[PDB]
């Protein structure tokens, strides 16, 4: 009770506000299942690998245990983008503290994400061990120190992954911890809505109107990832980690996870180690300078014709960078990439917030 | 023996696509052959032709296997 | 070349959502394995007691070990010594390490074939094209020795020559042994190796879309229930004039 | 004509079509929470209504028949007034503050 | 004392002892011309 | 080996080009592979390190 | 925030039917097809116009690469 | 009985070609 | 492990030098003999 069932709740919240739950019931999906395979997993590169066959082949349901935990990392990074698109759109990000914690749960997330795919120790694993620590070697003096520091050695070894087990197996715990507090901090407001106008007059409780909206959303989330699990388990995934790790070989085609390729896109567009390493990293804390540019006199972008048409540039531009960072850089990928990367702060930073104050003129304030 | 692969190859050669293909590839390996020295190889024209062939093949073969 | 070629779809019977591997077509594409690709393939994750109950029965898993000698051991005087194979044993490795299999294959690796299927795009459409794909080089390319021109391989150039043709080896079951026959079979059966699971999940996948065609209806009829208490509600504003 | 725009712009933001007025959709900062505050009865009564009436559309994924959507002609600022001179009053206070 | 115990602690990270450089003989004549031979060194490859 | 535009080296991660010279060429990376210490010996033999 | 204490209401009434007294569906698709038609046209000339770039980019692109690796463009 | 039902449907889709199916071809115990 | 604590590190150098400790695969996939190293153990008596 006044904390759930009593919960006031707006009247009008759609199913754009379903991903909050769906994002806590895929963390424990994650946790559970991710539980499970530490049970059989080992950590030495000499049996990771190996570990990870015998789960999928000898260890009863094993393998839809293991296809659960991988296709359950991409559903949550579906429900991610989708939640923190939510909150672009309608302005929820003025919950500033919620919104600022929700940055740190992005970062987290997509830390965790990584080092769990490295511990099958395929050959994506061991070149996204090699080439994500490697971006702290932009920190100018200190970088190489902070990446021999990371690894336990000169280079991506035994010492690395044995710690990215240990960090992967804390780290969702973590996030869950953190997860309660951005929950904590919402509910000293309450939620947003679509219209990004006050609810107060017209609250009703979270049961059973959104208890009852929250349980269909759990079981199409369920019903996505079944799909995938069961009908298209390597859908979403890459052959190459197929393929044991070799030290002396980088494939050809090495690509990132899919939920990963934007800003790999945004990173491979600068022709500039420093340069690329700086707008990768911007190209997600620009997301805490959101609430600073917001120009608008209106929290929400449904009465926002203008913001609304560049909101969609946005989607549509994150869909040309995660194509981008799928292809070859060869041309006209690379220039399509660099205008992409280009449009991305364009937009975040100048357009938008000039389509704000546009508006404003319009409407007269 | 003769391999279902071979007849189903053979008729689908037959196909204008392929007829086409098969052309470009005749004609580049006379280009080619007729030079001493040439950087140029027929890989593309072989490819054209295989891709138009077995995409053919691939809808009739395994009504021959077992 | 740089150039590539994608293998075509071929119209496997394992290929629909519904669609159960051919079992019959494993227990055929393990003989290629066993006559054929085992000479220079290893296949490292797969044992002798996988095969019981998929396309051998027991009894013939167990003649199937005991046609290889495994080593064992140390004995009582600290000796390794050699053995019949048995259901717990992995498939025999060609060679003792990937070093020696480069040196017997003109510095080529033949990788290990357990999960090639899943390793490479295209799985079995990759491998089939592959396998009944060789083709003399085209006017102009000359391949340094050891290597074959294969349309299928990145690069066109590969270090394995063409591995199975017309009779490469015989089937227990009297099928023609033709090249794309072989093809068919031992693809099924690499696909089975490198996704055991597959039945299994399609049965599951059947339940699953059968039992989410009942709960998803019956879920939004009890959304639609609740909240019809505010889809009807009617507002009236009254102020004191 | 900056107007001809103006009244395609108010159409097209929409939110007139669930009966609501332009100020009925200012973000609330401060500043607005403490204008509203100060709005005679009968207008916040009405403001309180507009939005109840919205929400309630919103929640059903409707709008307003077109004759009863607010008109651009018709949409005047009852919140100005109020909220320029509680904008006016917090201007003063900073200014005292950084003496 | 929490200078030193925090110290111990990140130092624990670093590379371990058995980690820490051999040098490497290579066979020139194994070599082909227009070749590009690797090799595994001090834990990376090592081009020839 | 053999791939880029300069017959050096292709780094397929981000696209760096080295010449056959391992200097970068075009790309991201800031600097030239690294060349080691090492002494050529008797025979056909090359000492690294 | 608790019911009761969320803000101040005056002068509205709402009526409401209990749930076993009314259709849970009621005209779902005499008046709902139209109003998700109606919904559909209110935003496509927001949310199409950049997916439709993307999709001429995605195939002038595609096409693009292929052509440049080719002997004859 | 769903069990059962999912089990026929799913082995009459694949009628003959489970182990279940071919079998009888290689046992006599 | 015995540099720094009971002989230098050119006399624990020596030391591993006494022994031959095997090594490889070699480029034909042939293990080899070779003087053992710092990195290497104390050789085993027995190979179980
Ligand atoms: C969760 C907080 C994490 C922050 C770190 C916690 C540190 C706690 C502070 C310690 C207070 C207790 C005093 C201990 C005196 C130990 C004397 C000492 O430091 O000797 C140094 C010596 C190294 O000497 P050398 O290798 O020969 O050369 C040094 C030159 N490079 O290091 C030591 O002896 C290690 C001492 C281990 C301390 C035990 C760890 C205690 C940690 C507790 C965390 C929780 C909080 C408890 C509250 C603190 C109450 C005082
Ligand atoms: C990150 C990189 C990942 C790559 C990006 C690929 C994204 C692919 C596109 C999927 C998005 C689905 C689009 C369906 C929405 C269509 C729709 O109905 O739009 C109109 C509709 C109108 O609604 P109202 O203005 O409230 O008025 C209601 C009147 N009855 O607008 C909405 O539904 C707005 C809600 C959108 C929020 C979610 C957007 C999807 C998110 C994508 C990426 C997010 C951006 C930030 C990522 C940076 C890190
Ligand atoms: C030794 C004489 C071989 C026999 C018998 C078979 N293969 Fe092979 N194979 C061999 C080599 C040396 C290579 C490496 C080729 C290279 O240049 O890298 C291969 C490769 C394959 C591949 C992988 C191709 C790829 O995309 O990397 C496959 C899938 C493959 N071989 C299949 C295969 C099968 C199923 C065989 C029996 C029918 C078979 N090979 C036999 C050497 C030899
Ligand atoms: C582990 C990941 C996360 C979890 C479990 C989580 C969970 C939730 C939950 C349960 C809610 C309330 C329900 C809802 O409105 O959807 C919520 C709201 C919110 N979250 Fe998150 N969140 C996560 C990540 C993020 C991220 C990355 C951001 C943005 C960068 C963010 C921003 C917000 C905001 C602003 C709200 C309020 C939205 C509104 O009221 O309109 N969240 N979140
Ligand atoms: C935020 C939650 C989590 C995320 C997003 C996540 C994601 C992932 C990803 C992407 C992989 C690689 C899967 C693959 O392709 O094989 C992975 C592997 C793994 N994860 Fe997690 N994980 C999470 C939680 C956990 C937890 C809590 C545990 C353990 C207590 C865990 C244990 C494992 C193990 C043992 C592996 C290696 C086996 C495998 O590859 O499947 N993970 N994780
Ligand atoms: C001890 C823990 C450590 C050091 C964790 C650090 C995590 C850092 C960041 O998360 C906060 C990071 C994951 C996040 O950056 C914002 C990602 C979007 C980075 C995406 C990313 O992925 C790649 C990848 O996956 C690859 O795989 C095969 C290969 C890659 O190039 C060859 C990349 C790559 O070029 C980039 C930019
Ligand atoms: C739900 C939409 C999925 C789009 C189908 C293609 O999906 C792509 O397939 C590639 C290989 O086939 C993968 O390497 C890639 O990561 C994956 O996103
Ligand atoms: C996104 C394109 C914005 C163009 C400005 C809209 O302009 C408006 O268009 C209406 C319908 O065409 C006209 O009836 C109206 O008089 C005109 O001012
Ligand atoms: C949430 C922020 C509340 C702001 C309350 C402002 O309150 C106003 O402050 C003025 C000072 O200039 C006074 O003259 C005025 O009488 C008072 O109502």
């Amino acid at each position: 009770n006044n904390a759930f069932i009593d919960l006031p709740a707006p009247s009008n919240i759609s199913s754009w506000w379903n991903f909050g739950s769906l994002l806590g019931i895929c963390l424990i999906l994650q946790i559970l299942t991710g539980l499970f395979l530490a049970m059989h997993y080992t950590s030495d590169t000499t049996t990771a690998f190996s570990s990870v066959t015998h789960i999928c082949r000898d260890v009863n349901y094993g393998w839809i245990i293991r296809y659960m935990h991988a296709n359950g990392a991409s559903m949550f990074f579906i429900c991610l983008y989708m939640h923190v698109g939510r909150g672009l759109y309608y302005g929820s990000y003025t919950f500033l503290e919620t919104w600022n914690i929700g940055v740190i749960l992005l970062l987290t997330v997509m830390a965790t994400a990584f080092m769990g795919y490295v511990l099958p120790w395929g050959q994506m694993s061991f070149w996204g061990a090699t080439v994500i620590t490697n971006l702290l070697s932009a920190i100018p003096y200190i970088g190489t120190n902070l990446v021999e520091w990371i690894w336990g050695g000169f280079s991506v070894d035994k010492a690395t992954l044995t710690r990215f087990f240990a960090f992967h197996f804390i780290l969702p715990f973590i996030i869950m911890a953190i997860a309660m507090v951005h929950l904590l901090f919402l509910h000293e407001t309450g939620s947003n809505n679509p219209t990004g106008i006050s609810s107060d007059v017209d609250k009703i409780p979270f049961h059973p109107y959104y208890t009852i909206k929250d349980i269909l959303g759990a079981l199409l989330l369920i019903l996505a990832l079944m799909l995938l699990v069961l009908f298209a388990p390597d859908l979403l995934g890459d052959p190459d980690n197929y393929t044991p790790a070799n030290p002396l070989n980088t494939p050809p085609h090495i690509k990132p996870e899919w939920y990963f390729l934007f800003a790999y896109a945004i990173l491979r567009s600068i022709p500039n180690k420093l340069g690329g390493v700086l707008a990768l990293a911007f190209s997600i804390l620009i997301l805490a300078l959101i609430p600073l540019l917001h120009t608008s006199k209106q929290r929400s972008m449904m009465f926002r014709p203008l913001s609304q048409c560049l909101f969609w540039a946005l989607v549509a531009d994150l869909l040309t960078l995660t194509w981008i960072g799928g292809q070859p850089v060869e041309h006209p990928y690379i220039t399509i990439g660099q205008l992409a990367s280009v449009l991305y702060f364009l937009l975040i930073l100048v357009l938008m917030p000039t389509a704000g104050t546009i508006e404003n003129k319009l409407l007269k304030w | 023996l003769v391999d279902p692969l071979t007849t189903v190859r053979e008729q689908c050669e037959q196909l204008e696509k392929c007829v086409k293909a098969r052309e470009r590839l005749e004609l580049c390996d006379e280009r080619v052959s007729s030079r001493s020295q040439t950087e140029e190889d027929c890989t593309e024209e072989l490819l054209d032709f295989l891709h138009a062939r077995d995409h053919c093949v691939a809808h009739k073969l395994f009504n021959s296997l077992k | 070349s740089d150039l590539e070629l994608h293998p075509p779809s071929y119209p496997w019977s394992h290929r629909g959502l519904l669609s159960s591997l051919d079992h019959t077509s494993i227990r055929r594409g393990f003989q290629v394995y066993k006559q054929v690709c085992s000479s220079c393939h290893s296949m490292d994750y797969v044992a002798y007691r996988h095969l019981v109950g998929v396309c051998y029965t027991e009894d013939e898993a167990k003649a199937l070990a005991e046609e290889v000698e495994v080593q064992d051991g140390p004995n009582e005087d600290g000796e390794m010594f050699m053995r019949p194979g048995k259901l717990s044993d992995y498939f025999p490795k060609p060679y003792p390490n990937p070093e020696a299999a480069r040196a017997a294959n003109n510095g080529a690796l033949p990788p290990d074939l357990s999960y090639i299927v899943r390793a490479r795009h295209g799985g079995e459409d990759y491998v089939f094209s592959l396998l009944t794909g060789y083709c003399e080089p085209p006017t102009g390319v000359s391949l340094r020795e050891g290597l074959y021109f294969n349309p299928y391989f990145p690069g066109q150039a590969i270090g394995m020559a063409p591995p199975i043709y017309n009779e490469v080896l015989e089937f227990d079951d009297g099928t023609p042994a033709t090249m794309s026959q072989v093809a068919k079979d031992v693809c099924t059966f690499l696909r089975w190796a490198a996704e055991p699971e597959h039945d299994h999940r399609k049965r599951m996948g059947l339940k699953m879309l059968l039992m989410m065609g009942l709960l998803l209806p019956l879920v939004y009829a009890m959304k639609r229930h609740k909240w019809s208490v505010l889809k009807s509600r009617k507002l009236a504003y009254r102020p004191p004039k | 004509w900056l107007e001809g725009i103006r009244k395609w712009y108010y159409n097209a933001a929409g939110f007139n079509k669930l009966g609501l007025m332009r100020d009925d959709t200012i973000h609330e900062n401060d500043d607005v929470k403490e204008a509203i505050r100060r709005l005679p009865e009968n207008l916040y009564d009405d403001r309180v209504f507009r939005i109840k009436r919205a929400l309630d559309l919103s929640m059903r994924q409707q709008i307003l028949p077109k004759e009863q959507w607010t008109k651009y002609e018709e949409d005047k600022s009852y919140l100005e007034p109020y909220l320029k001179e509680v904008i006016r009053e917090r201007k003063e206070r900073e200014e005292w503050a950084k003496k | 004392a929490a200078k030193n115990v925090v110290s111990q602690f990140v130092s624990s990270m670093s590379a371990s002892a058995d980690v820490l450089m051999s040098k490497i003989e290579i066979k020139l004549s194994d070599i082909p011309e227009g070749k590009n031979m690797a090799f595994k060194w001090r834990g990376k490859p090592l081009f020839v | 080996a053999n791939a880029g535009d300069f017959g050096g080296y292709y780094c397929p991660c981000h696209g760096s080009h080295y010449d056959a010279s391992g200097r970068i060429r075009k790309g991201p990376a800031p600097l030239n592979l690294e060349v080691p210490s090492y002494e050529f010996t008797s025979d056909d033999m090359v000492i690294v390190g | 925030r608790q019911f009761g204490h969320l803000t101040r209401v005056r002068h509205v009434i709402t009526y409401s039917l209990s749930p076993f007294e009314q259709r849970a569906f009621p005209h779902y698709f005499s008046k709902g097809i139209p109003n998700v038609l109606r919904r559909t046209r209110a935003c496509i000339l927001r949310v199409a116009p950049p997916f439709v770039a993307f999709y001429l980019v995605y195939t002038w692109g595609t096409q693009e690469f292929e052509k440049s690796k080719r002997k004859n463009p | 009985a769903f069990d059962q039902g999912a089990d026929a449907i799913y082995e009459h889709i694949n009628e003959g070609k489970l182990w279940k199916h071919i079998k009888h071809k290689y046992e006599n115990k």
